[PDB]
């Protein structure tokens, strides 16, 4: 519950939050790995 | 295909070798011509 602060002469208001974690697999999979071996190939 | 590539990079490395930069030694020559060629076949 975020209230505003005091007027000398914004609302009161509820806030709910997600934090959020993003699960990688996808560009691990595509981007990652085949950078991984394409630094290998320079090698 | 990256495995191949290597294995492409060690059999060119393998094929221009000359007397001058490498040694042939004789137990990689027998094994190399002699075993092998009559193993894989
Ligand atoms: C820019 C930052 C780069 C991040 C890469 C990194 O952290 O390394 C990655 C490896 O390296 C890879 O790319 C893993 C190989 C591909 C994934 C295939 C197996 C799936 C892993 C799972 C089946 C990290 O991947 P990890 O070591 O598997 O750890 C991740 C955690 N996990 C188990 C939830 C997946």
């Amino acid at each position: 519950l975020i209230q505003p602060s005091v007027d000398p002469r914004r609302r009161e208001e509820v806030t709910f939050y997600l934090i959020i974690r993003r699960k990688p697999l996808f560009y691990l999979v595509n981007v990652i790995a085949p950078c991984i071996l394409i630094t290998l190939l320079a090698i | 295909v990256t495995m191949v590539v290597v294995i492409c990079v060690i059999v060119l490395n393998i094929h221009f070798r000359t007397p001058s930069t490498h040694v042939l030694s004789e137990p990689v020559k027998k094994l190399f011509l002699e075993t092998l060629p009559e193993i894989l076949h």
